[PDB]
């Protein structure tokens, strides 16, 4: 019986400047075994290209810069954990749409 | 043939991958055959001194992938892709581990 879980479980975003966002998510349970997060962002819809970066598991916030004022972006945060066999896996990710201004 | 590629190590164990990556740097990696499930391949990837192990999945239509959204017809295409963008890996695939 294959299963997946949502990690992170809450994602908050706010415009920092017309060209940047502050984002934050919930720190994981220790039981989730998270090793890093991948953050992606790009224009909303149509499986459009994303820029991406990773932060370590000890982070629960990031900034995203170089955005276009007013443009709708989709921000997604993925969590990668390590299973009992010593292999990495992806939790089900969280996403939000947002724009500066 | 796959064995021509320095990144392709064939049947080596998880512990052997630690040895093969011992004097690696960030992005040093190898593709190997998994002992926890045969016919299955894995990427072992060094980052900040730790080795991370990823299953290479085979889709029902034969394509290969680490991340579900990015599937490829061949292992070479998969390695090429993840050498330019991490796309789920902790870092990009950079330097093949030396073979021993």
């Amino acid at each position: 019986g294959s299963s997946v879980s949502s990690v992170p479980t809450k994602l908050e975003v706010v415009a920092a400047t017309p060209t940047s966002l502050l984002i934050s998510w919930d720190a994981p349970m220790s039981s989730s075994s998270v090793y890093y997060y991948r953050i992606t962002y790009g224009e909303t819809g149509g499986n459009s290209p994303v820029q991406e970066f990773t932060v370590p598991y000890s982070s629960s916030t990031a900034t995203i810069s170089g955005l276009s004022p007013g443009v709708d972006y989709t921000i997604t945060v993925y969590a990668w954990g390590e299973d009992s066999a010593g292999y990495m896996f992806m939790y089900s990710p969280i996403s939000i749409n947002y724009r500066t201004c | 043939s796959l064995e021509k590629h320095s990144w392709y190590h064939g049947p080596v164990s998880r512990n052997a991958a630690e040895y093969l990556l011992s004097s690696g740097i960030n992005g040093s990696f190898l593709v190997r055959e998994s002992e926890s499930s045969p016919g299955q391949r894995s990427i072992s990837l060094r980052y900040e001194g730790r080795v991370y192990h990823y299953r290479i999945n085979t889709a029902s239509d034969g394509k290969l992938y680490v991340s579900s959204e990015s599937r490829f017809n061949t292992l070479a295409e998969l390695v090429h892709h993840h050498s330019t963008v991490a796309d789920g890996l902790i870092t990009t695939l950079h330097y093949p581990a030396p073979k021993r």
